[PDB]
């Protein structure tokens, strides 16, 4: 505690002042480039651009307002915009500017040279155990920092985690995230990350994030999801059963803690009983995981991306009247 | 019909049934057909009938599938009948020492001696028949144990058949293949051993009444320590198993790439790696052997304290007569031998039986396939609303198919994309979830994968039918099968073996089509029968039978061929599992013309084993001298004492032969250590020898024998042989010491003992031949049962189609009975051997007893007590001699395997080329000659596709070849082959990659610098190929370097060759293995870096090799030369 709690208090204090004065229409689409489309993502379009005035490469998250209205996801977009505009943490790439055109809206994000870790894991199959712990430590740090602000991400997929030039993972895709205290009945997202509580169609609290992170660690070490089925209904039934076989290479110390992380009992879920994250911090799987020293991210990374300039898309894939303007009144 | 049925009661008790069998066996070699006819009550069909009736009655009776509660009604009466005599004999053997509690007083004892002699006869009579009876019960139960599950094999549901582990059932069958049968001898031991203790405790309290539990607690503590050692032993074995499996994987990898290893000359590195890995496993094995030796020695060592502590309290309290001392010694010997041995073995047997019962009961209960209720009567079949999952995913999109009675239906689409599943469901293999299917039910199917069981042409055609001349002739003539039949040697009765290698794949498809054609049924569910024949042959078969004979009847052939699809009565094309279009031929052809056009045991062996390591002889000398000195000291002590109370108590030191002659803890460990060391030395010698063997003998033996040469043999040598040898040696030494002690008692013993030993040796020698012959025959015969089981597993679907399961049941029962005949014969012979050995021992003991009776109190008591104990030791000794005889086979195999013979500028000139795979085989070259151009590649052209791998191997002389190879003035004789072959550069079609990190996998010799390796890899295009690997270069090549692609592996091989700096490099099949970009990069790299080599790129396609400057045309038995294409293209190719 001590310094760490003193910093957490300051972060929580500044977050409220940041949230109460959100910006809108920070820029127009007149100082960017159209070099390539980084991808689509969800139901939007992503493209790599360069700042005409400055030169810094910046990503642009385009999305149709008609898509937001027709997909019945407009309030989630506004919450995501506000949260991204107010976030303050080293673990994630910050949002710089916002665009609001009569056809679509763009969001300025920093250039991510390291790309998605999902493609890298597909290229290598299975990461080394310390390589897994290296990312898991920062993941736990960011998740507990989100707990220090009382928000629910409601989104956890392998492709959403990028990697920095320093090797630290880069967080993005704040769409499903929301700052709601208590239980929420809303249900959506990836079935592979669907907790039984969300599958049961009940009020969902922050407790499911521990199960999501445990599934992330387990799949990162295994290369295959612990829960998998041909049909989502069978996948939902398998997730409801809450039983899966550990890999042969799985260590007892890691697998035993994964049993507490994947415990069907939400009340008994690791990271929700009494201490928040202290029981996770003392776990032997984090026996050498310097939570405080990672605040500077000085640890030697398991692997570094082969960066060759911000304009190179080598890590990235090589592919190719506003609708209800009254709803989008703060973009 | 059976000889044992024609047996008298006295003959049955003597078990002399095999007496003529032994007479034939000791005379002449074993003949399999000479086996006596199986017992009538032993009929598998008969016993399985009662087993199944009981199983069904129970399965209907109550809500608990207690299979054991059913089998009790089948066997418990006989089990108790045998157990009654077994417990009586145990009681008699236990009480017999108390009778010795009378002769010590010395007239009247003569009657006591006669009665004690008769007690041996009675106990042997009680004992011997019970083992055979209980074992017969066991084998009878095991036969039905196989039978019930074998019948259930045709009952399982296919939906779980794809999920049920194929190896799980095999392991279940193999586990009880021998364990469960022999596991009956300890059955009643629960009902007896507690009673044995009840009697023994009463005997002790009769003698003492004040010192009873004192030794019982020590015995219990010893049992506790012994049981505790087992957990550590199991932990050590489990730790050793994984590293042993890793070593076996590495050895298997070496075995697969043996030729490439000989080419690369990496034998030394492979041997060093193997030994280095085996070092840790050897340490673990040494620890485990030390633990096992301590545990085994505890049982022998316990005997001293067992009597000492029990006597010490009573002796200190008050004086005791030495008569009760000897009697208590015998009683405690019995009590310990039961407590330490009988109870745990019986507990283990019962627990294993209970677990196996639970497993078997669970297995049979699985959901079964439900047969379709059909064959009543029907018009044209029709389908409606077909929809179901093959395991969510609807394999059919509400499909419907009304097939006319006589029509010729057909469907097309992606192969096996659910059309096969739809056919299976229509056939009843898959239960439809939606709609309702109606069919006549009598219909045959032809799976794409042919399932050909062994048997002649008539057998394959009939599969349970009579010989129909016209039908068979029509089938042969119409399926393109008459010519293939005429192609057979006998051409009518060629009895096919296992594997089906006698016929081509198109021949197997023709067999499948004919087998479908053999029986007339409502429909013929053809599934791409023409899928392995030429288009002309397919059209001929269709026009002859497929579209002529059976098309008059209703037929459904899965055909995607456009030409036949036009003539079909109706079509059904499905995409994504859903029928895009279907219906009448003309209507479908007209409704979408665009879619239509687009889609269409020697003493020398033992001596060699001894002579392996000199330390064994020194250890043996030390142990033998220690034993001789101990025996001499004991004899001196006995002589001095026989001619204050501590002197009387010291007689107990002689009282227990086990403790008196126990192998000292300071001696036994060296023997096992030497055993382990000799095993390691043998492993190293075998590895070194295998590295040097000529390829000609190597190809003669099957490669799987190379795996079997170490997979189990080395394991048996490490684990089984040392423990058995040490136990046999210790027991033999103890027995011999007892004999010497008895001879010291009086000067008459040896005169009678020697004939007994000589007759025992003769009897053992006579029994050994028959025992070995029977064991070999039984082991050999067991395989056919698993072969039939595997055949059934392969053919399950076609068998379910045929419905003729009775013949398969007949075959399985016949094979089971055939194996059972040999098993029962061998068991009976062993029983006769045991009975005869017991009779010899009883006779010797009776004679010694009479001699002593005719003849000092302590000497008589010592002699009698030693006699009272020797029997169990002698039985264990006979068992150990048999076990050593069994174990020696692996050592003989190892010695035979080791006894092998060893293998033995850029310009070049070849001449007088002679070559073959074997010594004098197919002449690969007829005095062929060739010239090597300086720095210019020679195109391996001409008879391409006739086989160039032989010439490439001859370039390194990796075959049985001789001739002239004068490269750069150097000949093929002066230089050692390890040095001569290095100049050549291998480019095998299949890349050999050692499983490991890139640093070791690329530099097995380890004689280069890492910076130079990185620089060359950048020059060889591997730095980027390695940047995606774990770490930088430490990435272990798991699964044979599964991450590397074929082109990447070729690049790695080329880089390794460039590192070797070979003067030559013969390329082979570049474009065949390489993808487009991979071939481009390979060509660029070879033409850039390897421009300075006299290469030979062998290509089947002449166009690929057209870039080459020089050209060496190939032809049958004459490898010509064509310097320029101006004549090569006009004469060799044209």
């Amino acid at each position: 505690q001590e310094s760490v709690k003193e910093f957490l208090a300051k972060a929580k204090e500044d977050f409220l002042k940041k949230w109460e004065n959100p910006a809108q229409n920070t820029a127009h689409l007149d100082q960017f480039e159209r070099i390539k489309t980084l991808g689509t993502g969800s139901f939007g379009r992503v493209m790599l651009v360069k700042h005409m005035e400055t030169g810094n490469h910046y990503a642009m998250k385009i999305l149709d307002k008609q898509k937001v209205v027709k997909l019945k996801q407009i309030e989630h977009t506004l919450n995501e915009k506000r949260i991204l505009q107010a976030v303050n943490f080293p673990f994630l790439v910050k949002l710089e500017f916002s665009f609001k055109d009569n056809s679509n809206l763009y969001m300025v994000m920093e250039y991510v040279p390291g790309g998605e870790m999902f493609s890298h894991l597909r290229r290598i199959g299975r990461f080394s155990e310390p390589h897994a712990r290296f990312y898991a430590a920062q993941i736990v740090l960011t998740f507990e920092y989100l707990h220090s602000l009382d928000l629910i991400y409601r989104d956890l997929k392998p492709e959403n985690l990028l990697i920095d030039q320093q090797g630290y993972i880069q967080v993005t895709d704040f769409g499903f995230a929301k700052r709601v205290k208590g239980r929420t009945w809303t249900l959506c997202g990836t079935p592979e990350y669907l907790a039984p509580e969300i599958i049961l169609s009940k009020g969902y609290n922050k407790a499911v994030d521990w199960w999501a992170l445990g599934v992330l660690i387990y799949e990162m070490a295994a290369g295959y999801p612990p829960f998998f089925a041909d049909q989502p209904i069978q996948i939902y039934e398998k997730i409801v059963s809450g039983k899966v076989r550990f890999p042969s290479h799985f260590s007892s110390d890691l697998k035993d803690l994964l049993r507490n992380l994947l415990q069907v009992d939400l009340t008994k879920r690791f990271g929700n009983l009494k201490n928040g994250v202290n029981d996770i911090k003392n776990h032997k799987w984090f026996a050498t995981t310097d939570w405080i020293a990672i605040y500077q991210r000085k640890v030697e990374a398991p692997f570094i991306p082969k960066f060759k300039g911000p304009g190179d898309t080598s890590n990235f894939d090589d592919y190719e009247n506003e609708k209800c303007g009254k709803e989008f009144s703060e973009f | 019909r059976s000889p044992l049925e024609k047996a008298s009661v006295v003959s049955k008790l003597f078990f002399s049934w095999t007496r003529p069998i032994l007479r034939k066996g000791y005379r002449q070699r074993l003949e399999l057909s000479d086996i006596y006819q199986i017992p009538s009550v032993d009929s598998a069909d008969n016993l399985s009938e009662k087993l199944e009736r009981e199983w069904d009655r129970e399965l209907a009776s109550k809500k608990n599938p207690k299979l054991i509660n059913a089998l009790r009604r089948c066997f418990f009466w006989r089990f108790m009948f045998y157990g009654i005599f077994l417990y009586l004999g145990e009681v008699t053997k236990a009480v017999q020492p108390l009778l010795l509690g009378r002769i010590i007083a010395s007239s009247i004892a003569i009657y006591l001696g006669i009665g004690l002699c008769l007690l041996f006869i009675v106990r042997t009579l009680l004992l011997h028949p019970a083992i055979f009876g209980l074992h017969h019960i066991g084998m009878q139960m095991r036969i039905a144990m196989f039978s019930l599950i074998y019948k259930k094999t045709l009952k399982l549901s296919s939906r779980v058949l794809d999920k049920i582990s194929i190896g799980q059932l095999v392991s279940l069958l193999s586990n009880n293949l021998n364990k469960f049968d022999e596991g009956l001898a300890l059955a009643h031991f629960v009902w007896i051993a507690p009673l044995q203790v009840a009697l023994l405790m009463g005997l002790i309290w009769e003698l003492l009444q004040a010192s009873a539990f004192c030794g019982l607690g020590f015995l219990i503590v010893l049992a506790l320590f012994q049981a505790g050692l087992g957990r550590m032993m199991m932990k050590y074995r489990d730790q050793r198993a994984g590293k042993i499996s890793e070593r076996l994987v590495i050895t298997s990898e070496m075995i697969e790439n043996i030729q490439s290893v000989k080419a690369y000359c990496w034998e030394e590195a492979m041997e060093k790696m193997i030994e280095n890995l085996r070092q840790t496993e050897l340490k673990l094995t040494r620890k485990a052997a030390y633990v096992r030796y301590f545990n085994s020695s505890a049982f022998f060592f316990s005997g001293f304290f067992v009597v000492f502590l029990s006597v010490l309290p009573y002796a200190l309290i008050k004086g005791i007569i030495l008569r009760k001392i000897f009697t208590t010694i015998s009683f405690c010997i019995v009590l310990r031998m039961a407590v330490t041995r009988q109870f745990p073995w019986a507990v283990q047997t019962w627990y294993d039986s209970l677990g196996a019962i639970n497993k078997i009961q669970d297995f049979l209960q699985k959901q079964e396939y439900k047969t379709l209720e059909y064959n009543l009567t029907t018009t044209e079949v029709v389908m409606e609303n077909v929809t179901a999952f093959w395991e969510g995913t609807p394999v059919l999109k509400d499909i419907n198919f009304k097939i006319e009675r006589g029509q010729l239906l057909a469907v097309a689409g992606s192969t096996g994309a659910g059309k096969t599943s739809l056919l299976m469901v229509i056939m009843g293999e898959l239960e439809p979830s939606e709609g309702k299917i109606k069919h006549s039910g009598r219909i045959s199917f032809c799976s794409q994968f042919s399932w050909i069981m062994p048997g002649t042409i008539k057998e394959n055609i009939i599969f349970g039918v009579s010989y129909d001349e016209y039908r068979y002739r029509s089938v042969i003539k119409a399926c393109q099968l008459e010519e293939d039949i005429s192609k057979f040697a006998e051409k009518d009765n060629i009895v096919l073996g296992e594997g089906g290698i006698t016929l081509s794949g198109g021949q197997r498809a023709r067999i499948s089509l004919a087998r479908a054609v053999y029986k007339d049924a409502d429909l013929y569910l053809l599934d791409s029968p023409f899928g392995y024949l030429d288009v002309l042959t397919e059209k001929e078969i269709f026009e002859s039978c497929v579209c002529k004979l059976m098309a008059n009847k209703t037929r459904i052939l899965v055909t995607s061929k456009m030409e036949h699809l036009k003539k079909a009565d109706k079509i059904l094309i499905l995409h994504e599992g859903s029928s895009y279009f279907y219906g009448t031929f003309s209507e479908l052809q007209n409704l979408q013309p665009d879619f239509s056009s687009k889609l269409m045991t020697t003493w020398n062996t033992y001596l060699r084993y001894i002579t392996v390591h000199k330390s064994l002889i020194f250890v043996l000398i030390w142990c033998l001298v220690i034993f001789l000195a101990e025996v001499a000291a004991s004899l001196v002590v006995l002589w001095l004492l026989g001619n204050t109370s501590s002197y009387y108590v010291f007689y107990i030191y002689v009282g227990v032969a086990d403790t008196l002659l126990a192998m000292g803890f300071f001696r036994g460990l060296p023997l096992v250590h030497t055993l382990i060391t000799v095993s390691k030395i043998l492993h190293h010698k075998m590895l070194h020898s295998v590295l040097q063997a000529p390829m000609s003998t190597l190809n003669t033996l099957k490669a799987g024998g190379i795996l079997n040469r170490f997979s189990k043999d080395i394991a048996i040598l490490d684990d089984l042989l040392p423990l058995t040898i040490f136990d046999f040696i210790q027991l033999l030494l103890i027995v011999i010491g007892a004999i010497a002690v008895v001879a010291v008692l009086q000067p008459y013993i040896f005169v009678a003992t020697v004939p007994v030993i000589v007759a025992f040796i003769m009897l053992r020698a006579y029994f050994l031949q028959t025992s070995q012959q029977l064991k070999q025959l039984e082991s050999e015969g067991r395989s056919p049962i698993f072969t039939h089981l595997v055949t059934s597993l392969k053919g399950l679907w076609t068998l379910r189609a045929f419905g003729r399961q009775p013949y398969f049941e007949t075959l399985f029962h016949k094979a089971l009975n055939l194996h059972t005949a040999n098993w029962f014969l061998y068991l009976s012979t062993l029983r006769w051997f045991q009975m005869r050995i017991e009779m010899i021992f009883v006779i010797f003991f009776i004679a010694v007893t009479f001699i002593s009776i005719l003849t000092g109190e302590g000497r008589v008591g010592i002699i009698l007590t030693l006699a009272m104990n020797i029997m169990s030791t002698l039985q264990w000794a006979v068992n150990s001699s048999i076990d050593v005889d069994s174990l020696m086979r692996s050592v003989s195999r190892v010695f035979k395997f080791i006894d092998m013979p060893t293998e033995g500028g850029g310009q070049m000139t070849v001449k007088d080329l002679t070559a073959k795979y074997t010594e004098g085989g197919n002449a690969i070259l007829e005095n062929i000659s060739f010239s090597i151009s300086p720095g210019q590649r020679v195109g391996l052209l001409g008879r391409t596709g006739s086989g160039k791998s032989t010439l490439l191997s001859a370039f390194l002389r990796l075959l049985n070849t001789e001739g002239e190879i004068q490269i750069d003035g150097v000949s093929w004789d002066s230089i050692t082959l390890q040095q001569w072959r290095k100049a050549f550069g291998v480019i095998p079609q299949k890349v050999f990659i050692f499983s490991g990190t890139f640093r070791k996998n690329l530099d097995p010799y380890e004689q280069w610098s890492d910076q130079e390796i990185w620089k060359v890899a950048d020059e060889v295009g591997l730095r980027s190929v390695i940047e995606q690997f774990p770490g930088k270069l430490d990435f272990v090549l798991v699964d044979g370097g599964c991450v590397l692609s074929h082109g990447h592996k070729q690049l790695m091989c080329l880089a390794r060759s460039v590192l070797s700096k070979a003067k030559i490099l013969l390329l082979d099949e570049p474009s065949a293995h390489l993808d487009p970009v991979t071939y481009q990069i390979i060509r660029r790299t070879l033409k850039q870096a390897f421009a300075d080599c006299t290469v030979i790129l062998c290509e089947h396609r002449i166009e690929a090799m057209l870039e080459c400057q020089q050209f060496l045309v190939i032809e049958e038995n004459k490898v010509r030369q064509y310097d320029s294409i101006q004549k090569l293209l006009n004469e060799r190719s044209l």
